[PDB]
This record gives structure tokens, C-alpha cells and sequence, in this order.
């Protein structure tokens, strides 16, 4: 899956995040600007998902 | 059986802000919404 921001492949050993607002693209965490701590908290919370800037705007 | 669930959708900005709130001891969790 190509990262929705940088176009490079989102690999298994990279922090990956899926847009669950609509587009269902994968992104590298780092490309989104999300902190590692925010990513850890969001991925641990079952009632919380992420939406990309495009789908949220 | 049939259920419905509310799922909160965070932008990057609001994910980062919610983490800051947790770190600052202001809320227990990133979905601890309040007044
Ligand atoms: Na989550
Ligand atoms: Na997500
Ligand atoms: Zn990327
Ligand atoms: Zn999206």
C-alpha cells in the first residue's frame, strides 16, 4: 500500500495508520505528523480511529 | 442480536492534542470527553 502522503510503500516495520474517515488509504505515521505517543494511544483505544486531513476537511 | 457503536474519528491535530491532555494529567484517556 502506497502512503497517501509520500507515495512510498507502507511496510510492516513502520508505524502504519489507516484513514477510517472515508478513503481507507494507509499512511506512514511520520508523514501524518502524529506523534509516536499519540499513535500509541489512538491505536490502543478501541473507540478511536484516525482520519486524514483530506477526509476530515 | 443488533447493536450500534459510536466511534470517534480524530484528525492528526486532535490526536496529538488528546495525547497532550493525557500527558498533562487533564484527562484519563484520549476519549474522556467532558465539559
Ligand atoms: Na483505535
Ligand atoms: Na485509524
Ligand atoms: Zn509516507
Ligand atoms: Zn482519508
Amino acid at each position: 500500500y502506497p502512503c497517501g502522503i509520500c507515495t512510498n510503500e507502507v511496510n510492516d516495520d513502520q508505524d502504519a495508520i489507516l484513514c477510517e474517515a472515508s478513503c481507507q488509504k494507509w499512511f506512514h505515521r511520520i508523514c501524518t505528523g502524529m506523534t509516536e505517543t499519540a499513535y500509541g494511544l489512538l491505536t490502543a483505544e478501541a473507540s478511536a480511529v484516525w482520519g486524514c486531513d483530506t477526509c476530515m476537511a | 442480536a443488533m447493536a450500534a457503536k459510536v466511534v470517534y474519528v480524530f484528525s492528526t491535530e486532535m490526536a496529538n492534542k488528546a495525547a497532550e491532555a493525557v500527558l498533562k494529567g487533564q484527562v484519563e484517556t484520549i476519549v474522556s470527553f467532558h465539559i
